């Protein structure tokens, strides 16, 4: 098993912590959803290769420009997250997160991930977003942004139902293995 | 870490830690408040355990088995004794608060009603000055510590065998040298998220809501001061 490091970045409400928790337990917590994620070393076998994937969160570091880059050294894959119920989090991807991740992690593959895909057809979400002339992010708007920032790929998931979660982490493992 | 505290914080939540007959007696909002306070203490216990792995397993093992020069070991583990002192004291105060709140006849059933005051004391005055000074020094030495570790692992055979030996047990899976350093750097920025969520479920007593509000402001002032005092050193 080779050792690889993954780091998840994105706005405070992109659902990055929930995504790391649901993947690491293979379960959406049925009693208490933890506020924070410490770290985890996932045993993943992708396309016949065994890998130890260390997982890290940047939640809590968004306002601290000198503390935040200390999470970046020797990162093999970046998961750049946005929430599908929040078009404003998708807007912060190219001018805030992408230049920072390209400076501290040059040549590291970035997977752009649309979290909370279960909210795309949620009535409460569609009603709330319409009050500010907005709507849930469309899959093609996610693909266009991923193409625009030079992302390795574009993926969607729902931490709530677990759909697409395993696929994101297996693809991240494949990306971390490439030259 | 000690068996008593590990067993007391083994469950995934305060709701699963207490007896179910004790849980039934509380309102849902109290259970939600208690679950977040329990997560704060449980992660503080893990953080102190991370610091003990760094001082007793890594640092002390390198001094006594590899006979490594103290200047090199200090470069790998900057401020670990001071960090250990700050967080063991904070943890002792948190666990004493839980202990006083225990029901007679029980070692698991408790409700913590007055956390705000303890958080104001920890993040104000001399203890806040010591946290700011210690984390500004630690986080400025973080990159140099990782580079020094990588250089030693790739050039010294005895160092590589020592690392492979002490990190082999399954209980050290998440706690390699570099993992410990980042776990410590990230700890301070976890506090505002935990405090804000405790505050969200602490509106029942107005004085506790005010105390948690002041504590949250104190933690943010600390974080802003540490962030402004960091510059990566390079060897
Ligand atoms: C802080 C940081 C971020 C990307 S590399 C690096 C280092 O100092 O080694
Ligand atoms: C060079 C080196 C030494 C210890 S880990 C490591 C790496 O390649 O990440």
């Amino acid at each position: 098993a080779i050792r690889k490091k993954l780091v998840i970045v994105g706005d405070g409400a992109c659902g990055k912590t929930c995504l790391l928790i649901v993947f690491s337990k293979d379960q959406f917590p049925e009693v208490y959803v933890p506020t924070v994620f410490e770290n985890y070393v996932a045993d993943i076998e992708v396309d016949g290769k065994q890998v130890e994937l260390a997982l890290w969160d940047t939640a809590g570091q968004e306002d601290y420009d000198r503390l935040r880059p200390l999470s970046y050294p020797d990162t093999d894959v970046i998961l750049m997250c946005f929430s599908i119920d929040s078009p404003d989090s998708l807007e912060n991807i190219p001018e805030k997160w992408t230049p920072e991740v390209k400076h501290f992690c040059p040549n590291v593959p970035i997977i752009l991930v649309g979290n909370k895909k279960d909210l795309r057809n949620d009535e409460h979400t569609r009603r709330e977003l319409a009050k500010m002339k907005q709507e849930p992010v469309k899959p093609e708007e996610g693909r266009d942004m991923a193409n625009r920032i030079g992302a390795f790929g574009y993926m969607e998931c729902s931490a709530k139902t677990k759909d697409g979660v395993r696929e994101v982490f297996e693809m991240a493992t494949r990306a971390a293995l490439q030259a | 870490s000690m068996e008593m505290d590990e067993k007391d914080f083994a469950a995934d939540s305060w709701s699963l830690a207490v007896d179910s007959s004790f849980l039934q007696q509380h309102k849902k909002e109290v259970m939600k408040q208690q679950d977040v306070i329990y997560e704060l203490i449980q992660t503080e216990l893990h953080h102190v355990r991370t610091l003990k792995i760094m001082t007793r397993l890594f640092r002390t093992g390198m001094l006594e088995e590899l006979h490594l020069e103290p200047g090199v070991v200090q470069g790998l583990f900057p401020c670990v004794d001071e960090l250990s002192d700050i967080h063991t004291r904070f943890l002792s105060q948190l666990l004493e608060r839980r202990r006083q709140a225990l029901c007679p006849g029980s070692t698991r059933n408790f409700v913590i009603h007055r956390l705000g005051d303890l958080l104001i004391s920890q993040f104000s005055g001399p203890s806040a000055e010591q946290m700011c000074k210690t984390y500004s020094e630690f986080c400025s030495r973080h990159s140099k510590a990782l580079k020094l570790y990588k250089e030693l692992y790739a050039r010294d055979k005895r160092f590589q065998q020592f690392i492979r030996k002490v990190t082999r047990p399954a209980v050290l899976k998440r706690h390699g040298v570099q993992e410990c350093i980042l776990l410590v750097t990230q700890r301070i920025t976890k506090y505002p998220l935990l405090i804000s969520r405790i505050l969200q479920h602490s509106h029942g007593i107005e004085e506790e809501r005010q105390d948690l509000t002041t504590a949250l402001g104190l933690v943010k002032e600390l974080l802003s001061n540490v962030d402004e005092g960091i510059y990566q050193l390079e060897k």
